[PDB]
RNA sequence: UGGAGAGUUUGAUCCUGGCUCAGGGUGAACGCUGGCGGCGUGCCUAAGACAUGCAAGUCGUGCGGGCCGCGGGGUUUUACUCCGUGGUCAGCGGCGGACGGGUGAGUAACGCGUGGGUGACCUACCCGGAAGAGGGGGACAACCCGGGGAAACUCGGGCUAAUCCCCCAUGUGGACCCGCCCCUUGGGGUGUGUCCAAAGGGCUUUGCCCGCUUCCGGAUGGGCCCGCGUCCCAUCAGCUAGUUGGUGGGGUAAUGGCCCACCAAGGCGACGACGGGUAGCCGGUCUGAGAGGAUGGCCGGCCACAGGGGCACUGAGACACGGGCCCCACUCCUACGGGAGGCAGCAGUUAGGAAUCUUCCGCAAUGGGCGCAAGCCUGACGGAGCGACGCCGCUUGGAGGAAGAAGCCCUUCGGGGUGUAAACUCCUGAACCCGGGACGAAACCCCCGACGAGGGGACUGACGGUACCGGGGUAAUAGCGCCGGCCAACUCCGUGCCAGCAGCCGCGGUAAUACGGAGGGCGCGAGCGUUACCCGGAUUCACUGGGCGUAAAGGGCGUGUAGGCGGCCUGGGGCGUCCCAUGUGAAAGACCACGGCUCAACCGUGGGGGAGCGUGGGAUACGCUCAGGCUAGACG
C-alpha cells in the first residue's frame, strides 16, 4: 500500500510544491513514555491547489524530483496557522541559540 | 600467460566498431529529419524520418539498441517532427505519422 | 535457470542431501527457493527418501530443471510415473 | 581418565562409607571400620565447623565419587537434569543411575562400580544384543543388559553371577541369573535410592 | 522454572563510595605437562610484498583452413589434380568468462534490517501458448605475399566459409506518432499512417533431433523508490548554489538535478543539520533472573572491494579479481626506442607479530560451465595432513591384599601419617599381530518400449585396505594449580623488612599454616595455570532498578520561548491503546520429541514458540482530537 500521511502545509513558497509537516507519536523504546516526533515531506502540488495552513494527506508517489516522492492526495481541513505558527516559532528560536542567544 | 579468451576482447572491438556506426547513421538522419520538419519541408522531412525509423527499429534488431531504447528514439523523433511541422504550418504530405 | 537439485547437509562422512529448488547460480549450499524432499544416500534409516511429488510436479511445470541425480530420485519417488 | 588411586581414603575423607570396592568394603576392613577419619597427618585433630561452602563441596564430592565419574561429565549431567521437567534433584540421580557401568554394577555382573566400568570397557557387556563398551552409555527403560555370550565363561563373571543367586535387585531392575540377563524396567526414583547424599545441597553447590 | 555474595576506609560502629575477588565466555597466546579417537576449528598484525605450480572453459552436430601421415581415383610415364581417412594446430563463430572462489579496505549510507511501492523497469539459459523461416548481396581472420621491432608486438597487399554482417519480401505479431474507448501516474483495447523477423546443423534422412524468428504468459534473478530502525563527540551550531523547486531537453531498461539550458529563491537544522571520530550491516553469538550489556569469528543473507585513482567497451547482465584504456607507486625485461606484471583463488615464501597449517589426494559423490552425446574443464567441492586450538568420547587397569613392610615426614618417643597404597596372588586385556572388508553408486549411457511412462543392462570410488567384523594378545602415559582470609586444603625445616610473595587486605626485621623446600592435604585431570579481552557480580548510568540538608549532587534570583505535564460533565472521531483473523518473520542456530553413528560430540526427520511490520474487522475505559457545558484551579 502506497503510504498515506497527514500533516500541515508549513510552506507554499515553491512552484508546484508544498512542504507538509507530518507528525507521529509512539512509545519510547526504553522509557516507554509516548513521545511526539515529526518530519517534513515536499509534496507535489501541480495545480498550486494547496495553501499555507491546509491539513492535507500525502500519498507515496513515483519520484517527481530529488527530494519529492509524495503527492498531495486530498485536503482534510483548510486553514489553521495555529499549527503553522508553532512551526515558525520553533524556527525563529533557532537563529538565536548559536553565538549569542534566543528569546525567553 | 595467454588466456585464449583474449578472443573476447578481439570480438568486442569489432562489435564496438559495428554499433558505433549504426548509431551515427541514426543520429545523423534523425537530425536531418528534425532539421527539415523545422524548415517546414513536409515530404522530404517525413521521408527521411522513415529511414530514421527504419534504422532505429533495425538497430534494435540486434543488440545495438533493442526494445525501449529504440522505442524512445522513435517517439522523440516523430514527436519533434510533428510539432515542428505543425508549428511551421505545414501539411503532412504522406509517409509516416498516423495523422 | 531454476533447478531441482541436491544440497549437502549431512556432515563429514555423514552426507544427507535436501532435494531443492533454487536458481542454478546459487552456491550448492546457499539460499534455495524451496525444499521439496530429502535424501540419505546410505539408507541409515527406512525413510531415506521423501519427495512430495505434488510440489515437484509443480516446479517442473514451471521450468524447474532437475540434476541428473535429482531426477533419478524424483523418478524413484514416482514424480514422473503417469500410468 | 577416571580417578584411580587409593579409594578407601575418599571414604575416610567423605566421612560416610562409599562402596568403591566389592567384597572388602564389607569385610571388617574398609578403613572406615578401622580409622573412620580423613587421610593424612592431621586426620585425627579436632575439626572446625565447616563453612557453607565446605558443606556443599563435600556433599557434591561424595555423590560424585560414588559413581566414580569425572567432574566434567558429572557437571554436564547435572546441567541436563537441571534443564528437564521435574525436580532436578531426583532427575539428576536418575541420569547418573542410568549409566551403563552403574546398571551393570546394579545387576551384580560386577562386584564394584569400577569393576563394572572395566567389564563394559572390555566388551563383556551387551545392550539389547549389540555390545556396548561406553561406561557412559545411557540405559533407557526397556533395555536388556546381558553378559557377552563369549564372556559368559569368564571365571569372574561366573563367580559373580553365582553369588547373585539369592540376592534381590532394585525395584527398577530385574535380573535373570539364569541366562545372565538383566532388564532396565524404569528410572529409579529418589525413594528407590538410598545414597548418603543430600541432593538439595548439591543443587545449591552449583547455584553459587 | 527464575535472581547467593565476600574482602578492603575505623580503636570500634553505622552509612556513603570506589577498588578487588569467586562465575560464564574465546578464531586465543605464554608456562609446565601431554596417550588415543571423532567432530569442529586455525594470520585478530602488513587491504604489506610475493618465486614457482595449479586455479575457466567448452563446442567438428556452426565454418573454412595450415601441418604431419595412410588409402583410393583421373594420369601409358611425367607434371598436374580429385575423394576418403588418422593425428595435430590455431583461426572464424557460439555459449560460458558478470557464477563459483577471496577479502573487509572503504562505507554512519535506502549500505544494512524490516515492511511496502513500481500506471517508472530489465531478465541469457528454462517452461507454456500463438505464428513463422521466401530471395538476394557482402566482408574479415585463418591461409598466401611483402615491410618495421631487441622484445612485447605490429603494419600493408591478396584470397575465402559460416548459425559472421547487410538488403528485399512475408507481419502471426510487435514498436512509434495521432484519434477514440475502458482504465486511472507510463494499465488495457482499438483505427489509419510509418516501421521491424529469421539459420542453419545432424541423422536409425519425406521424418525425427539439435537450433533460429516475432509475439504473449510463466518462472528465476535484478534495478529503482518509500515508512520505520541503525555508535561516539555540541570542547562540531549553523549548513547549502545543482543548492531547493519549476518548464523544456539529454540520458537510462526505468523514476529522478542523474545531467544540461532557461526560470523561480528556495531546501536543511537543537526531533541536532554541518563537521570530527570510529565501523561493513544482518540472521546470530557471549553474558545476564530478566531488562540490558558486549559482539558480528565459523556458517547463511546483503553490501563493498580486487596494488592506488579515473574511464568506458562488449554483452541479457560488468564499469568486469585471474578483460580493456589512461594516470600513479613499486617490481621485472631492454640493444634506452620501448616492453611486463598484480595470490583479498589453492598451496607456498617473506615481512610484521605473543600467534594462525600441506607447494597433499581425488573429480568417485554433490554442485557448476560448454556439448545431441561420449565427454572436457572445475585448488567449487569431497577427502587426507599438521596444531590438546575447541567440544565429545576413551585408556594408564580390576578383585583380593597387614590393626599394617621399607623409605620419607611428624612426635608429648607411647605413637602417628603416607596406605590397600605398595610388594604379592588371581582376573581382564588398550596397544600391537593375523584374517575378512564396506556403505557412500546409480544415474548420464545402451537395449526393449514412442528418444515418453515403465522394464532390463553396463561403467564408475580420492577417502581406504580406512571404518566396522572375527581370531590372537602385553598391566600398559600423569600431570598442573592451590592449602592466611575471600576459599576446599597444615605441619617441620630453612630464611630473618633479607631473599622474596602479592587479585585485594596484607605477609617477611629468629615460634612465619602468607617467603623457599619437604611431608601431608584440597581441586581438577591430558590437561592444569597465567596473561588479554567481553558479560556477570555492579540497583556502580538505576526502563525494570539510584540519587542531591550534613556523604558526589539544587542552577545566585527572577521573567519567560520551545517543550513536557493538565480540573469536572456530555457528545462526535477512533490517532495512541486493547482485541480477533490474515500475510510476513528463509535456511542455520535456539526449545521439545523421535531417530543415525556402539555413546556422546556431531548429524537426520518432525513439532513448538517467536518480537516487529502489512492488511481486514471490532472495542472506547484511559491518553488524544474536535464540538458543547461547568466553577472547585487560575485571573479580575
Ligand atoms: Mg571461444
Ligand atoms: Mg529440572
Ligand atoms: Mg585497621
Ligand atoms: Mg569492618
Ligand atoms: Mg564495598
Ligand atoms: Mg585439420
Ligand atoms: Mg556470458
Ligand atoms: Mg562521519
Ligand atoms: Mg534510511
Ligand atoms: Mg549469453
Ligand atoms: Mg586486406
Ligand atoms: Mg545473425
Ligand atoms: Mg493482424
Ligand atoms: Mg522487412
Ligand atoms: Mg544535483
Ligand atoms: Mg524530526
Ligand atoms: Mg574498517
Ligand atoms: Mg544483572
Ligand atoms: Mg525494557
Ligand atoms: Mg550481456
Ligand atoms: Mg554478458
Ligand atoms: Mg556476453
Ligand atoms: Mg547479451
Ligand atoms: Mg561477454
Ligand atoms: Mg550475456
Ligand atoms: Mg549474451
Ligand atoms: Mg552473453
Ligand atoms: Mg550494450
Ligand atoms: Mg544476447
Ligand atoms: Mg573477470
Ligand atoms: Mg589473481
Ligand atoms: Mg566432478
Ligand atoms: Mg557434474
Ligand atoms: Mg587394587
Ligand atoms: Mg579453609
Ligand atoms: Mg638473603
Ligand atoms: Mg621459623
Ligand atoms: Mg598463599
Ligand atoms: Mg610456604
Ligand atoms: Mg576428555
Ligand atoms: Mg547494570
Ligand atoms: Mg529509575
Ligand atoms: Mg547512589
Ligand atoms: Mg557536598
Ligand atoms: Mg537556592
Ligand atoms: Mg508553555
Ligand atoms: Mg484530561
Ligand atoms: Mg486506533
Ligand atoms: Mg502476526
Ligand atoms: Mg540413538
Ligand atoms: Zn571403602
Amino acid at each position: 500500500p502506497k503510504k498515506v500521511l497527514t500533516g500541515v502545509v508549513v510552506s507554499d513558497k515553491m512552484q508546484k510544491t508544498v512542504t507538509v509537516l507530518v507528525e507521529r507519536q509512539f512509545p519510547h523504546p526504553l522509557y516507554g513514555k509516548v513521545i511526539k516526533r515529526s518530519k517534513k515531506y515536499l509534496a507535489h502540488d501541480p495545480e498550486e491547489k494547496y495553501k499555507l495552513g491546509d491539513v492535507v494527506e500525502i500519498i507515496e508517489s513515483r519520484p517527481i524530483s530529488k527530494r519529492k516522492r509524495f503527492r498531495v492526495l486530498r485536503l482534510v481541513e483548510s486553514g489553521r496557522m495555529d499549527l503553522v505558527e508553532k512551526y515558525l516559532i520553533r524556527r525563529q528560536n533557532y537563529q538565536s541559540l548559536s553565538k549569542r542567544g534566543g528569546k525567553a | 600467460r595467454n588466456l585464449s579468451a583474449l578472443k573476447r576482447h578481439r570480438q568486442s572491438l569489432k562489435r564496438r566498431l559495428r554499433n558505433k556506426a549504426k548509431k551515427s547513421a541514426i543520429k545523423t538522419l534523425s537530425k536531418k529529419a528534425v532539421q527539415l520538419a523545422q524548415e517546414g519541408k513536409a515530404e522530404e522531412a517525413l521521408k527521411i524520418m522513415r529511414k530514421a525509423e527504419s534504422l532505429i527499429d533495425k538497430a534494435a534488431k540486434g543488440s545495438t539498441l533493442h526494445k525501449n531504447a529504440a522505442a524512445r528514439r522513435k517517439s522523440r523523433l516523430m514527436r519533434k517532427v510533428r510539432q515542428l511541422l505543425e508549428a511551421a504550418g505545414a501539411p503532412l504530405i504522406g509517409g509516416g505519422l498516423s495523422a | 535457470m531454476v533447478k531441482i537439485r541436491l544440497a549437502r547437509f549431512g556432515s563429514k562422512h555423514n552426507p544427507h542431501y535436501r532435494i531443492v529448488v533454487t536458481d542454478a547460480r546459487r552456491k550448492r549450499d546457499g539460499k534455495y527457493i524451496e525444499k521439496i524432499g530429502y535424501y540419505d544416500p546410505r539408507k541409515t534409516t527406512p525413510d531415506w527418501l521423501k519427495v512430495d511429488v505434488e510440489r515437484a510436479r509443480y516446479w517442473l511445470s514451471v521450468g524447474a530443471q532437475p540434476t541428473d541425480t535429482a531426477r533419478r530420485l524424483l523418478r524413484q519417488a514416482g514424480v514422473f510415473r503417469q500410468e | 581418565g577416571r580417578y584411580i588411586g587409593p579409594v578407601c581414603r575418599l571414604c575416610r575423607r567423605e566421612g560416610v562409607k562409599l562402596y568403591l570396592k566389592g567384597e572388602r568394603c564389607y569385610s571388617p576392613k574398609c578403613a572406615m571400620e578401622r580409622r573412620p577419619y580423613p587421610p593424612g597427618q592431621h586426620g585425627q585433630k579436632r575439626a572446625r565447623r565447616p563453612s557453607d561452602y565446605a558443606v556443599r563441596l563435600r556433599e557434591k564430592q561424595k555423590l560424585r565419587r560414588i559413581y566414580g565419574i569425572s567432574e566434567r561429565q558429572f557437571r554436564n549431567l547435572f546441567e541436563e537434569a537441571s534443564k528437564k521437567k521435574g525436580v532436578t534433584g531426583s532427575v539428576f540421580l536418575g541420569l547418573l543411575e542410568s549409566r551403563l557401568d552403574n546398571v551393570v554394577y546394579r545387576l551384580g555382573f560386577a562386584v564394584s562400580r569400577r569393576q563394572a566400568r572395566q567389564l563394559v570397557r572390555h566388551g563383556h557387556i551387551t545392550v539389547n544384543g549389540r555390545r556396548v563398551d561406553l561406561p557412559s552409555y545411557r540405559v533407557r527403560p526397556g533395555d536388556e543388559i546381558a553378559v557377552a555370550e563369549k564372556s559368559r565363561n569368564l571365571e569372574l563373571i561366573r563367580q559373580n553371577l553365582e553369588a547373585m543367586k539369592g540376592r534381590k535387585v532394585g525395584p527398577w531392575l530385574s535380573l535373570d541369573v539364569e541366562g545372565m540377563k538383566g532388564k532396565f524396567l524404569r528410572l529409579p526414583d529418589r525413594e528407590d535410592l538410598a545414597l548418603p547424599v543430600q541432593e538439595n545441597l548439591v543443587i545449591e553447590f552449583y547455584s553459587r
